[PDB]
């Protein structure tokens, strides 16, 4: 059920960054994982989509060359290469609930959310 | 690229009134389609999905409808704690899109 | 196997009642399990994406 | 048969705190595994539920949004993310002897049970 | 949510009398019901679950009966390291309840 | 064929103590594991027992709540959870070699059998 | 509980004699019963299993016998490496027993 | 989709080296790998192969004894055992995009690479 | 050991002018052969394998032909980055080749 | 094809020593695996012999009690307990390339071969 | 115990010259014998097994014969970089055997 997440950090640009994502109850083998980033203002945008069993993924138009999305049947993580400034936002954990065909994006338990923060 | 735009800032309201916050779509996207609530200090919270089917712990004064290309989400009797910020989002899965889902917010009730 | 598709002709049977139709009425029981295929349909709603 | 536990800490108000659990003879994918906490005075409160091949949860009332229990073919473990004050009580691990239907709460071979503590 | 109350705290009884322990519910639980044995200085130890059935290594001096909605627990000949505290507990294994399933003690016997 | 020991340790009464035991040849998952104990004087006394796929444990009467037996594919190892003065004396850790039904206690091939301590 | 007692101190044997070791049980084991050597100096060493079937690598001049309750073990021609303390160990694996097979000893021989 | 790299080093010759080579969406047990080895002023040079299930492996014609290609189910690798001086070029890791019966040499998703360099 | 030698270093072209770059080999391949770009300063990049079938987000205007022991690969209509490295490159998985796949260059289009 | 070996050591006697051996293409659990020692003069010794699928070990006549062979999956090794003085020699490790029925004792694809020696 | 013995230290032989190495063995061993040569620097190297087939990468003029027992290894045109180290090793692959298959030298040809 809960969503959990790693705490944040405050990076330099440059630098590679990490943010691992462990569940609760259910297993992750079963489910679909995504990615949102909220930032300040209005923002609240998509990154991207990994499946169960086929294990494919599908990221945003401007996101491609930009994030990778890792998942083990342990633990899911998502990957920053080279931040930009402008990242400075609330990043959160959501579980895909769907049904037997839909994989569509309702993503019912959240998680709590942590802060990450670039500054140079 | 199916996209929803929701440029509509929201109107002043009463205790009791109702409000129609309309999501239109450029794309068909059939009936799968999100609706969320986005309180301004913590993580966001859903409400409807698929436009008719409500979840657990969520009263059944919010209502759901709309088929197609456009959708509503109407309810009546604002509370104190209905403050907050929505958002419509489509579950069309796609590959070349970049929809960030985005619009919608919500005035503090008088 | 097949019961059905063949004539069947009354000229005997173990009731008293030799066929006769009181009332102008008759009845037909018929069951099978055959014939008993499902057939499967689509339709899309989304005519234009190759994907 | 016999249930061993983690030792003791005496830690602060705000910090994850966590006790493994790990059996003698049996095997834990077969059976399921809950926690009990002994408050003083009275005290005796049943945390949650975790089951065998299902990998379900299922937590108090109270308990929700406060406790996180993980489960290896190994070792079970329960977790605490952010501890209030009136905590400093001593907790249990047990075995769920059950049958091929009921999986009720009997707790039949218990844990010998250590002391856990808060302070500021 | 079953409740089981026990708002009973228990007689001074002495080498050889019978005690009547009774653990009354709200809702019907089945016979699903177990019953511990607290020292106040180790691990709580369980005699009898499903109201019948006793556990190993523990003398067939303790009784079990009741059923539907309210049970017992009786047992006579008192000895010496009877001084323990006593909880009955269900296992409707429900969601929505608080159970800690409380209640129960027992005198220091003469 | 040969059974490994792992090397012995004077240490203090109050402190948890382990010997783990690993094999040569044969594969453990194929059979049973005992340990035996070699006392001064007489002493020889024999400690439990742990099965092959049943992975079953039975002890002595006087060696419960004294001793937990722990095994995985590639290892097998015993515990000690509070040591008493006079089981300062010889472990052997010896493969059951038995048939399609006895299980019976015959230990074929021995260990060379390290010397554990205990002294205050 | 099968006790197998073994309480008999060996007598002090030249070279070529004969020893009679008695092991005796108070439960029916079977045939199920080991039998062992030990040097003063390192591992014990099996000869016997099942009181009839030898090991690998012993010589067939070591005896085997007795059914039921009792048994024993024979053999002759007593080498210089035959100073060892010996052992009977039944196999009935219960729980609640205590056995630790014990008893048994051997001179030095003359 | 994405083909990542370890980072490069400057080495002394007579020194064992490796890369490592990780993949984002795809997994490896189903496609091939191979390495190409791009020199200044033309150089572009291909090492190797590996495949999926069967797990086989052909080099150059000058490159026995001198490669050692390395696979698990999450990553794949490249070993040198004895540089010589003119190794210093740019390396790449990339998938064998193939069909039912080609194994191919296709490398359709090619790696960002880094540079490798030896010295004395 | 099939060989693809390409011993052609590319003439001046303008814009709009049409490049006939061509690689044989000596044994033959069958249909199975690829062909690469490679600007300056990343990693290569695919446009044709199998001789016909071109690759995903790569315009139409590139065109492939050539089957047996020889192959082509012209287009028209020459941009501004299409200053790069070509490679012509067999499949044919052999053991005992030391192929490289090489030749090849492209010059700064006027 | 080639096999690789761990570096040597000038140890002392009554230390434990280990040698690990990995593959570079061929599995392990398929094949068999031995161990050859060359000493100076003539000589050149056979230690022992595994087998893939049953992982049976035959040791040779003076070895027993000396050496114990362990595999894994991923590496072989081998393992002496007690050096004496005359060991200092070279050893190897080599794939046997049997048949379906044969297992005999062609090392085809030998090892390059490290020098261990003992000092005291 | 099956032994090959090769108690044969080799002769002086020039360029082109015939050398026959013999490896008798007690026991019958089947056809299943191996040969290797040694050259003084580096790893040994197989040239034949089964006494009558042949490694890859060797030429054919190695010969191979001898069945049962006793079994050979011939071969004519000695060049300069046969100076090493021969030996023959059987696969009865037993159990109480301590073979070493140990024997065989070869001289620096003139």
């Amino acid at each position: 059920q809960s969503v959990k997440e790693s705490e944040g950090r405050l990076v330099t640009p440059g630098t590679p960054l990490t943010l691992t994502c462990t569940a609760s109850g259910f297993t992750m083998s079963r489910y679909h994982m995504t990615w949102v980033r909220q930032a300040p203002g209005k923002g609240l945008e998509w990154i991207g989509i990994i499946y169960a069993r086929n294990s494919d993924t599908y990221y945003a138009n401007w996101a491609k060359g930009r994030f990778t999305i890792s998942k083990t049947s342990t633990t899911v993580d998502l990957k920053i290469t080279s931040p930009t400034i402008e990242d400075t936002a609330t990043y959160f954990c959501a579980r895909v609930d769907s049904d037997s065909s839909g994989a569509f994006d309702r993503l019912d338990l959240w998680g709590q959310g942590t802060l990450v923060t670039v500054s140079s | 690229d199916p996209m929803l735009t929701q440029t509509a800032a929201s109107v002043e309201v009463a205790v009791g009134g109702t409000v129609t916050i309309k999501c239109q779509a450029s794309q068909s996207i059939g009936g799968y389609l999100s609706w969320y609530q986005q309180k301004p200090g913590q993580r966001p919270k859903l409400l409807i999905y698929r436009a008719s089917t409500l979840a657990s712990g969520v009263p059944s004064r919010f209502k759901g409808s709309g088929s197609g290309t456009e959708y509503t989400l109407t309810f009546s009797g604002v509370e104190c704690a209905d403050a907050a910020a929505y958002y419509c989002q489509q579950g069309y899965t796609s590959s070349d899109i970049n929809n960030a889902f985005g619009g919608g917010t919500e005035v503090v009730v008088k | 196997a097949q019961i059905f598709n063949k004539p069947y002709w009354l000229q005997r049977a173990q009731g008293h009642n030799n066929g006769i139709c009181w009332g102008n009425q008759l009845f037909v029981t018929v069951v099978d399990t055959t014939r008993s295929t499902n057939m499967s349909l689509c339709a899309a709603i989304s005519t234009s994406e190759t994907t």
